[PDB]
């Protein structure tokens, strides 16, 4: 898949492919 | 570890980014 | 049905961008 | 007021945008 | 099946999607 | 011719997140 | 907003919707 | 409005791409 | 000639882009 | 044009526009 | 000093990024 | 030497990167 660190607005593309109709909550604070 | 922590600072497969849809 | 999943990916990397910190959710209908 | 609706016909401004931040 | 056909009209699912990988 | 180009950059860039490691040929028509 | 480094093509994005019907300058130069 | 500020993201996505060095001006109407 | 207009319609190839390079 | 390093998803979508019409493979094992 | 010493090589706000708009 | 060791570990102009088209 992503055997791969995913960082910055990578992670929230990949967030926004894998949650699909659902969605998703980002929060980079920790 | 947090998201960035267990994605960014980590590896994190489907099954560890899932946690995080809503 | 595409085109909105295209504009939708568009949103949460303008959302990332925009809200940082504050981090945001991502709530399709609603 | 829902997202994909007044940002995916209309264009949202950085001012905009933010009223879906945390 | 083509891609551009069954994802740029429809939406397809990351398994959808893995039909296109090796 | 665009909007197709257009929902073909977030294909490849969707078959990069799915795919990784197997990775994939991306043949337009065909 | 973003208390983030910007590089390559993440900085042009950021200029993009910051700038908005205005446009912007790009020099990777220095 | 949209879908045309769509297609702009990767305008300059792919000016930053295609002329590097040179850098670019991106100027909407004019 | 402009830019979104024979880029946005049209689709440029990399030596179309390149008529917008520094 | 890119006197530079092009990694995960910034290296699809290099090959994406520099191949345009052909297409490309894309293979992150070695 | 310079649009990538100031936002790339550091951190840059929204206005040290308003400073490069046209 | 493989594409992210050309363009990734390395760099490529578009005559190294045309290498991996169709
Ligand atoms: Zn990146
Ligand atoms: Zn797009």
């Amino acid at each position: 898949f992503v055997n791969q660190h995913l960082c910055g607005s990578h992670l929230v593309e990949a967030l926004y492919l894998v949650c699909g109709e659902r969605g998703f909550f980002y929060t980079p604070k920790t | 570890r947090g998201i960035v922590e267990q994605c960014c600072t980590s590896i994190c497969s489907l099954y560890q980014l899932e946690n995080y849809c809503n």
